[PDB]
RNA sequence: UUAGGAAUAGUUAAUAAUAAUUUAUAAUUUUGAUUAGAUUGUUUUGUUAAUGCUAUUAGAUGGGUGUGGAAAAAUAAAAAAAAUAAUUAAUAUAUAUCAAUAAUAAAUUAAAUUAAUCUAUUAGUCAGAAAUGGAUGCCAGCCGUUGCGGUAAUUUCUAUGCUUUUAAAUAUUAUACAAUUAUCAUAUUA
């Protein structure tokens, strides 16, 4: 980010837009910076800037404790203001404690990632390119240290690989780019509890072709893969997400093979009727859907002519309605939330439970939950701050899993519905008819 | 910067705490690089040179006697017979503290104890015009093993040896 | 970043032609793939919005892809990073 | 409990020094030069001088020579009470001294008392 | 593990323990007591 | 050694950056190491840890290694509230001794938060759950003619004054302690409905007795303490033969409505019918989209009363009840310290004549003067940052606003005026409406955590709150020119501090003689 | 122990010599030294018909403090540590539950550790036919930055079954048939 001087604080004692550091002062001085609106960036080393980060990060959140569900919209809306203002400058290579060629010793989250030797000798060039890609030294004077240790993870996740454990088997890695959010711990548990689902009922149900939606950095795709299902293509909106999991995919063996990555909004694009693709048609279509906390706020209506809901309400109708259009008959779709809007949002409706009673489209199948078992970051945007989630809304959150089938396909899942221990609704006992 | 490293432990060596804390001091006023923030007060504002109070103790005459002895603004000193007295009873008992040798120093002060200099041309280093009197950095620096893998030579022949 | 100099996995230092200077300062493109547009106005109308191109020449399907751009950013889907990304990744050769 | 291990064995037993965490590391030489212009600081030295190794509190030669050179909070001494008081603390406040007063002593300062300032000299020293 | 009960005379010290190791004489006839149980 | 599984590559060494210790000791406020110069006056916010504070790092906190001369600083310590239970002497048993002595601080906390799966209800915890009846029997005593309840006001004033400054001349306490209660009824008798705020003693429906040798305990059964509260707590007489007040040092900070002529709730508000100044070019999207501001009060309109809590006799120790807004005014000897002592270090240390250059941080060999500058330049940035400046009757003074929590303890100095107002919640302000309006249009998501004011010459009192604890210390005592150029923090990093605080200063000779 | 083999030294012995002002034709090394490289060792591992080949993770640590019997001392789920704390049993730890922080990394590889009824058990099998599953373009339109079309391009690698298993490397030569390419090398004489 190019800074605009003259609407800062003070452009008379500060001409340069922001206060250099110069690791003298106190942290909670430096957060009274902060607070008032003024940039703060290092004047020498890297360390007075990562002080500065972690420290302030700890004092917002004794300012605005996570007492309860508005608290913690509150405090990520805090939070993604104040470390804004935290900014490194672009050309960080001229700081002391970014590499030394003599002593092998360097400052910076890079340590933890390669090694001294690795670094300080060619490896400091390496992530000098890696910058200018996506931040060139042009357009940008200061880049935020929240996008700098981004970079830094994206840069460990481009020259080494990302296990996704315990959901790949302990050498399958992935290579998300930049801007391709990875999963945690956390993030991981609903692609858990979902494999160990797709690993028992493949072969009751004859899931073969399967479609899923949004796929990041294609962890749900490569679950399927492990279980036994021969056909999966996946759908991402992100062009660069689709060119680097197809190329994971090679990487990665040759027990994956017949995987796709198309580049889509939603759905596939289900436009043209002279070549016919309506004939793959998926028996499963798998969605894990992102839950952030600005985005299970927001959620209202919004549009005159084209009514439409925003945020993860509205996320959940784009995925409840166009499902039917690429579903084959005796099909479900399997949904994999994680009970954070029903926490963070407990004012509103269920919004799965809004499509099944009210707008009986979909037959609620088969629902599991789990309990969160691990602790992390919870669909974390990549540029922004980490918030790891507190130990109360920890032990609260459940890992769901929802296993809905089409309102027209009743008669088939209709001895399904007549097992013990199943819970049939009202309308699907009407049509079995003994 | 390596020349007020060298020059400020030999002053405090040579028990002169005036001329090391003036190097401090010059160090700090010049920008020298890692002594910017070390500063200290001129505790001998008042007093005179060294060189001036043997000049003047050979050729007021009681102020003369003790003008190298140095007071705090609250002290006074003693009638001129019994200051003198004073005098050398300190002149016997600095002698006697610093004639005793400590047992486990082979002779050297602590500035000489573990001081060992190469050039910097001894550990994987060439010629640089800044570096004048540079010590060779440490074995900490390159690690075996990380190079090369294991069973397999490192181009290090003379690194690790001291 | 690839083709600088890198210690491998062997600890051996190797280095790919492509960090070289005949390589590394190359220009992106070779054929005349720099276009004018000269206006682009997305209005809103009454139900409607629409989309004017005015320009003196267009690339094949131009028009019809900056439009489906246009429609997934309208439904917000991308940002400053992946719009700069998507104009340096260039003209690309292949169907598939 | 001890400190027997944590500090060298000349410390042993020690009390009621400002902070022992300094006599570990005098011989380095940042904190060899701070101990020389301390004592530059307390005065009463004509050369540049260095504690020993092995102690922690000043010497017994040189807190001895501190506390002669001190002068005293009482200056220009109007009254022969207070040349008295004066001649009290050379007497029986020295450094390390041992002889005790004597009840005669006290008699000589109750003598000499003429104004009612010097009653509070004289009465403090009949509580010392 | 020598045993420090509530009702041992207690040291009223900020710069150390704030309890001591002196008994009551009834600590000190019960330890008695198991002393000679234990010399059995 | 251990045992390593044997590879044919390189090995990697990692040097990864831990959480610095030196970070949590300043945060923590337990470091003993940092020598700061340059006195400010701005307030110091401590995150109190588990058993990382105490008195030994509290007298550090309030006198800094530089040399101060005086604790001239609003310390905030986030959750460092205690709670001490009675303790007593146990006849049963093997013999004498007394047990029950223990403090509730750092492991009970306030406002327990309450996360649930299923104009809009939320449950949360506004009050702290502790000391609640302690506060409910405060209340209660207030509860009902209107002058008997404006004599009991009037009667419970802590020393007459309560924390307000008023000029009275020829006139005795307890006339005094009338003629404030008088004023503040004569001030709001405009208004339908306002609020005062005053110091006020514990009352004697909250301490009873027990018969063991004469013991006074609360009523609530709990005591609001500080472990690591320096000094001896201020003794009051009682008055009605004058003997020591047995809770005397615990006072409290009441809200008092008038009278003239767990809940909270959320709604999320919309509008009917440049954005980033600070970048230079234009982004498709804002890089921080919504604002967070902190709610608070609506003030009555205002000749006028001063209104300002100032305690010229002891230092204070707050302990809030409530989300409270604290406006402190700093007075003139403390930044008139504060000037004199960094110009006297400027002129001693940096004796070079600078250069005068553009600004503090420019292009050139960074001296020790150059780096002086540059942090008394930072110094007085922080201080234009975190506070404002307000009119006075002619008078301007810096005024900090602190943001105080439930379980938390806020040292005020004495001389340090402050005005009290009550925090109601929490908005949500975006930041593409805001560039073109006031942020009241902007307004997106708006959380009411008090649902406070209802609805139903002189003034006539409604009711009584308590939004805070006052513990009320002995005068921290304030050291001279010899006193502060003699003292040396690392005489103090283990004892020493009682005897600091219980004999006037240091001793100017201290381990020197 | 080194595919391309040469010098080494706070040095050897004597000694009325702790703490060596002396004496000597001194000491190591082509029977392989010193230095440089690799480097804890170890009938414990694996294999075989094999006295063969191939692996290893017990450990130690002349300047941090002359304290202590001994430096091994800046951190280890027990080795219970001076009153029987507890000694019935199983988990013996998470739960020493919050907190800046990232799986980069470190290990590991099933076969009950209390009882309160009630589910356990890959597939409508695929002899080879299928796969919006990979790789992958070319072309002049009378011919200018208009960006129409052939054209919904054609070929090439494939999983799976089929732990009866198939492709890649190594073991088991403890022997290497001759004549040649190249180096470590005795001239056969009454
Ligand atoms: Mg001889």
């Amino acid at each position: 980010i190019t800074l605009r001087p003259d609407a800062t604080v003070d452009p008379e004692r500060y001409p340069l837009g922001y206060v250099p550091l110069d690791g003298s002062e106190s942290v909670d001085s430096v957060w009274s910076l902060v607070k008032s609106g003024a940039f703060v960036a290092p004047l020498s080393k890297i360390e007075t800037i990562h002080r500065a980060h972690v420290g302030i990060r700890y004092l917002t959140q004794s300012e605005y404790p996570a007492l309860s569900s508005i608290d913690v919209v509150g405090l990520q809306t805090r939070l993604k203001e104040l470390c804004s203002r935290l900014l490194i400058r672009r050309d960080f290579w001229v700081l002391d404690d970014y590499n030394d060629p003599e002593l092998n010793s360097s400052f910076g989250i890079q340590n933890m990632y390669f090694d001294n030797f690795k670094w300080s000798q060619v490896l400091w060039r390496r992530f000098q390119q890696y910058v200018e890609e996506y931040f060139p030294v042009a357009e940008h004077t200061h880049l935020t240290y929240d996008e700098y240790l981004q970079l830094l993870r994206s840069f460990s996740h481009f020259e080494q690989g990302a296990k996704l454990l315990p959901l790949l088997p302990k050498r399958y890695r992935i290579h998300p780019p930049f801007g391709v959010p990875a999963l945690s711990r956390i993030d991981m548990e609903p692609l858990l509890l979902y494999s160990q689902w797709l690993k028992n009922f493949r072969g009751p149900l004859k899931l073969d072709a399967a479609l899923v939606i949004r796929s990041g950095c294609g962890a749900a795709v490569f679950a399927t893969k492990l279980n036994g299902v021969p056909i999966v293509r996946g759908v991402d909106p992100n062009p660069r997400a689709v060119m680097s999991c197809r190329k994971d995919a090679q990487r990665m063996g040759r027990r994956f093979d017949s995987i796709s990555f198309r580049v889509g909004e939603m759905f596939p694009d289900k436009d043209d009727g002279n070549g016919v693709p309506n004939s793959r048609k998926y028996d499963i279509i798998v969605f894990y859907p992102d839950q952030g906390c600005y985005n299970l706020f927001f959620t209202n209506a919004i549009g005159e002519y084209a009514p439409v809901l925003t945020g993860f309400a509205g996320t959940l109708e784009h995925f409840f309605e166009e499902a039917g259009d690429y579903l084959s008959d005796s099909g479900v779709i399997v949904l994999c939330c994680t009970n954070v809007y029903s926490i963070l949002k407990p004012t509103e409706p269920h919004p799965i439970e809004y499509e099944i009673k009210v707008n009986r489209r979909w037959v609620l199948l088969d629902y599991y939950d789990m309990p969160v078992r691990g602790k992390g970051t919870l669909s974390h945007t990549p540029t922004d701050h980490h918030y790891r989630i507190p130990m109360e809304m920890r032990k609260c959150m459940r890992s769901e899993l929802w296993v809905l089938h089409k309102m027209t396909s009743i008669a088939h899942f209709a001895h399904i519905h007549n097992i013990p221990g199943a819970q049939p609704p009202s309308c699907v006992v009407s049509h079995w008819r003994n | 910067p390596t020349m007020v490293k060298f020059y400020h432990d030999c002053l405090v060596r040579n028990n002169r705490p005036r001329e090391a804390s003036s190097l401090m001091r010059l160090a700090a006023e010049r920008g020298v690089h890692g002594y910017e923030d070390k500063w200290e007060a001129d505790v001998y504002k008042g007093r005179p040179l060294d060189s001036e109070v043997m000049n003047e103790s050979e050729g007021q005459a009681s102020s003369l006697a003790f003008a190298s002895l140095m007071l705090r603004g609250d002290q006074r000193p003693l009638p001129e017979n019994l200051q003198a007295l004073l005098e050398e009873e300190t002149t016997r008992n600095i002698e006697a503290e610093r004639s005793v040798p400590v047992p486990f120093s082979a002779g050297l002060h602590a500035t000489e104890i573990n001081s060992v200099f190469r050039p910097r041309v001894y550990r994987q280093l060439w010629y640089k015009w800044q570096h004048i009197a540079n010590r060779y950095r440490p074995t900490a620096a390159l690690k075996r093993r990380q190079l090369a893998p294991r069973d397999s030579p490192t181009g290090i022949p003379g690194f690790y040896r001291i | 970043a690839a083709a600088l100099p890198t210690f491998n996995e062997y600890g051996q230092r190797v280095v790919q032609p492509g960090a070289h200077g005949k390589e590394y300062y190359r220009v992106a493109t070779n054929l005349p793939t720099v276009r004018t547009v000269d206006r682009l106005d997305v209005v809103r109308q009454d139900d409607e919005v629409l989309i004017w191109f005015v320009g003196r020449s267009f690339l094949r399907h131009q028009i019809r892809n900056m439009v489906s751009v246009l429609k997934a950013a309208g439904h917000g889907l991308w940002n400053d990073l992946e719009l700069q990304q998507a104009l340096q990744s260039g003209f690309e050769p292949s169907r598939h | 409990a001890s400190l027997r291990y944590r500090r060298p064995y000349w410390m042993m037993f020690l009390k009621g020094v400002d902070n022992w965490k300094i006599y570990t590391v005098i011989q380095q030489p940042d904190h060899q030069r701070t101990e020389m212009l301390y004592q530059a600081w307390l005065g009463g030295l004509d050369r540049p001088y260095t504690r020993p190794k092995c102690m922690a509190n000043q010497p017994l030669w040189l807190s001895k020579k501190r506390h002669m050179l001190r002068k005293e909070r009482l200056d220009g001494p109007e009254t022969p009470l207070e040349k008295y008081v004066l001649e009290w603390h050379k007497k029986f406040h020295s450094f390390q001294g041992t002889e005790r007063p004597t009840p005669d002593d006290l008699h000589t300062a109750l003598d000499l008392v003429e104004r009612p300032l010097d009653l509070s000299y004289a009465l403090q020293l009949l509580g010392q | 593990r020598q045993i420090r009960p509530y009702y041992n005379l207690p040291s009223k010290s900020e710069h150390g323990r704030k309890m001591t190791g002196f008994l009551t004489p009834y600590r000190h006839w019960m330890w008695k007591q198991n002393e000679l149980w234990r010399n059995v | 050694r251990m045992p390593r599984k044997p590879t044919p590559y390189v090995r990697k060494f990692l040097e990864g950056c831990p959480l610095p210790e030196t970070l949590v000791d300043d945060i923590a406020g337990a470091n003993l190491k940092s020598m700061a110069p340059f006195f400010t006056t701005a307030p110091r916010y401590i995150v109190a840890a588990e058993s990382r504070l105490s008195k030994l790092f509290f007298h550090h906190a309030l006198y800094p290694a530089g040399g101060a001369r005086r604790p001239c600083r609003v310390l905030i310590v986030r959750g460092g509230r205690s709670v001490r239970e009675p303790s007593f002497t146990i006849n049963t048993g093997g013999g004498r001794g007394e047990v029950g002595g223990g403090s509730r601080g750092y492991r009970d906390p306030a406002r327990r938060a309450y996360f649930y799966a299923r104009a809009g209800l939320v449950k949360r915890a506004s009050v702290d759950g502790l000391l609640s009846p302690l506060c409910g029997v405060i209340e209660a005593h207030f509860a009902v003619g209107g002058e008997k309840l404006c004599v009991t006001l009037a009667g419970l004033l802590s020393g007459g004054h309560g924390g307000l400054m008023m000029d009275d001349g020829n006139c005795a306490s307890n006339v005094r302690a009338a003629k404030r209660v008088a004023r503040l009824l004569h001030d709001a008798a405009h208004h339908l409905s306002s609020f005062f705020y005053v110091h006020t003693q514990l009352p004697d429906s909250a301490l009873f007795v027990s018969r063991p040798v004469a013991v006074f305990r609360l009523a609530g059964g709990l005591e609001p303490t500080v472990h690591f509260a320096v000094g001896a707590p201020l003794s009051v007489l009682q008055r009605g033969s004058t003997t020591v007040l047995p809770f005397g040092h615990i006072q409290c900070l009441l809200r008092v409505r008038t009278r003239g002529g767990n809940t909270p709730w959320c709604n999320t508000a919309g509008n009917d019918d440049i954005v980033e100044p600070w970048k230079l070019g234009v982004s498709l999207d804002p890089k921080v989209p919504f604002f967070m501001r902190t709610l608070t009060e609506k003030r009555p309109s205002f000749v006028h009363m001063n209104h300002l809590l100032v305690r010229n006799d002891c230092e204070t120790y707050l302990l809030p009840q409530r989300e409270l807004l604290l406006s402190f005014h700093v007075p003139e000897e403390a930044e008139a310290m504060c000037k004199e002592q960094n110009e006297e270090r400027m002129r001693r240390q940096a004796a070079l004549g600078y250069g005068s250059p553009s600004h503090v941080f420019a292009e050139g060999p960074r001296t020790f003067a150059r780096v002086l500058h540059g942090m008394k330049a930072n110094l007085a940035a922080v201080e234009e940052a975190s506070s404002t400046f307000r009119q006075g009757a002619s008078g301007s003074s810096r005024v900090y606003e602190v943001r105080a929590l439930p379980g938390d303890v806020v040292f005020v100095p004495r001389g340090w005026k402050y005005s009290v107002e009550r925090i109601v919640g929490t908005a949500i302000i975006d930041a593409v409406a805001a560039s073109t309006a006031s942020p009241r249009e902007a307004l997106r998501a708006v959380f009411r955590t008090a649902p406070d004011p209802p609805l139903p010459s002189n003034a006539e009192i409604v009711g009584v709150e308590v939004d805070a604890f006052v513990l009320c210390y002995k005068p921290y005592p304030v050291l001279s020119n010899a006193q502060a150029s003699t003292y040396v923090a690392a005489n103090y990093v283990h004892s020493g501090i009682d005897d600091f605080y219980a004999k006037g200063g240091n001793d100017v000779y201290h381990k020197y003689t």
